[PDB]
């Protein structure tokens, strides 16, 4: 019965941090994603700029 | 060699033509269908090969 | 007290240093590596957890 | 330390740059909703005059 | 270069029209307005070209 | 080592003269109407004639 | 921390370098290989289970 | 009886295992075919590009 | 202020000089192939933005 | 700007001494041998699609 | 030259402001606004070529 109580603690435990580390993978990607656009939008604003020799 | 293969896309285009009218003939839309979709196909390669020409 | 001082403005120059040497595609990836490591070892405990209540 | 605070360290890195590119775009000469805004009602009686037809 | 360019994007021009047309009868409305941007687009490029040469 | 970075690699380095993926969509939808438009009127009433 | 940040500037750069050096094309196959080999042991083991089973 | 739901266990472990290497064989090699294409498409821009040599 | 007069005098010839040593059939080709260049990376940011919208 | 100006000026130049000293006939012999070759390789990934399709 | 960029000016200044027209009428008043003010820069600039020619 003890067993069972504290290791069903762990279970939702180790469900949730489960939860939280796939967010932050998914977030990881499209970050990653929006950071190369980001880069290259500020590169040919400035190489197409007429603004600077 | 664009004359030759002009040519024979126009004869496998004849094959597919007269399948095709046989088919109508018979009353088979299916085939006849299909057979067109062929010929119409080998007949649209063979136009580009003629502007080529 | 300026001893003080001196080594907190050392420690901020130094800490705005590496900071800057990050570089988010290959600093934010290996943020999730880590997280990930880390929940291995966790799941193994769990995994002798079960085990012994069998 | 933790890896958290180096992901949410970069996710505002990331955040910061993609503002960077918003107002770099801006002060380069932002068109595009011009162009789009009359794309859209030059399509617009083009839609009218086809349907006309 | 630039009466083959005119020519080039006047005929792509046709095209989308006539697949607008033929996807506005079908009752595939949005691919017809969708068909008439990309016609417009063309018309413009087309004109460019046309008070280029 | 994976697959999905292989994919990756793979789809960037298409992106060298476009796949917006608004191309084939577009395109192809044109293709197969037109196509099946009349094929399938003509034959039928050719048919029916033919008979 | 300035140690601790240091470290994962420097695991981040590594693994990119790593990265860059090596070639996917040829570690995906091995990759593939190796899954093959494994699928070829088990299936053997099965084989030993479904023996003594018998 | 033990052994025997035992086994079935790894059996179905084992067909899982292949059906998934299965997969990733296929995958592996459409990638090869389209990073293939994808070059000779580059090779194609280069020739039939701007101007050059 | 004499010694930033004289940095914008010499700042000013070494332009000069420059900007003869540019020859229109070059340089302004020179320039496309740069905006080329550059449009390559955007488009591989769009690439990445698409697939992962998929 | 300077340097900026510089580097045009060089790369220009440069790309110019290439294409002089370089024969294009050969190089576009070249690369038509070259787009043959992709097709063919092509042409086998394709066959094996294709076989897997089967 | 001044001739040349003064005749252009007077051109553009057309562009902008018969798309304030448009803008009106998208129901618009900030962009119809800023295509006046465009305009107006344009304006300016041919004026003091003019006197400058
Ligand atoms: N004068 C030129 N015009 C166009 N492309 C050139 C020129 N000189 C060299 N190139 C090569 O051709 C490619 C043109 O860039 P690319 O982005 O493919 O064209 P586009 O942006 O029109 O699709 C470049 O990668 C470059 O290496």
């Amino acid at each position: 019965a003890q067993q069972r109580t504290m290791s069903e603690n762990l279970r939702r435990n180790l469900a949730a941090l489960e939860a939280k580390i796939s967010e932050a993978k998914t977030k990881k990607n499209m970050l990653q994603a929006r950071a190369k656009a980001a880069k290259a939008n500020a590169e040919l604003q400035q190489t197409l700029g007429g603004l600077g020799t | 060699r664009t004359e030759q293969r002009l040519n024979q896309d126009t004869q496998e285009a004849k094959k597919w033509e007269d399948r095709a009218k046989l088919a109508l003939t018979n009353g088979e839309e299916n085939l006849a269908r299909e057979a067109l979709a062929r010929k119409k196909s080998l007949t649209d390669t063979a136009a580009a090969y003629q502007t080529q020409l | 007290a300026l001893f003080d001082r001196l080594g907190r403005v050392v420690r901020a120059n130094l800490n705005d240093l590496v900071s800057k040497a990050e570089d988010p595609e290959k600093v934010l990836e290996q943020a999730v590596i880590d997280m990930q490591e880390d929940l291995v070892q966790l799941r193994q405990a769990v995994a002798r957890t079960i085990a012994e209540e069998k | 330390s933790s890896a958290t605070s180096a992901f949410e360290r970069m996710e505002n890195k990331v955040l910061d740059m993609e503002a960077t590119s918003q107002a770099a775009g801006e002060l380069a000469g932002f068109g595009i909703e011009n162009q789009f805004a009359q794309l859209e009602a030059s399509s617009g009686v083009e839609d009218e005059l086809a349907a006309l037809k």
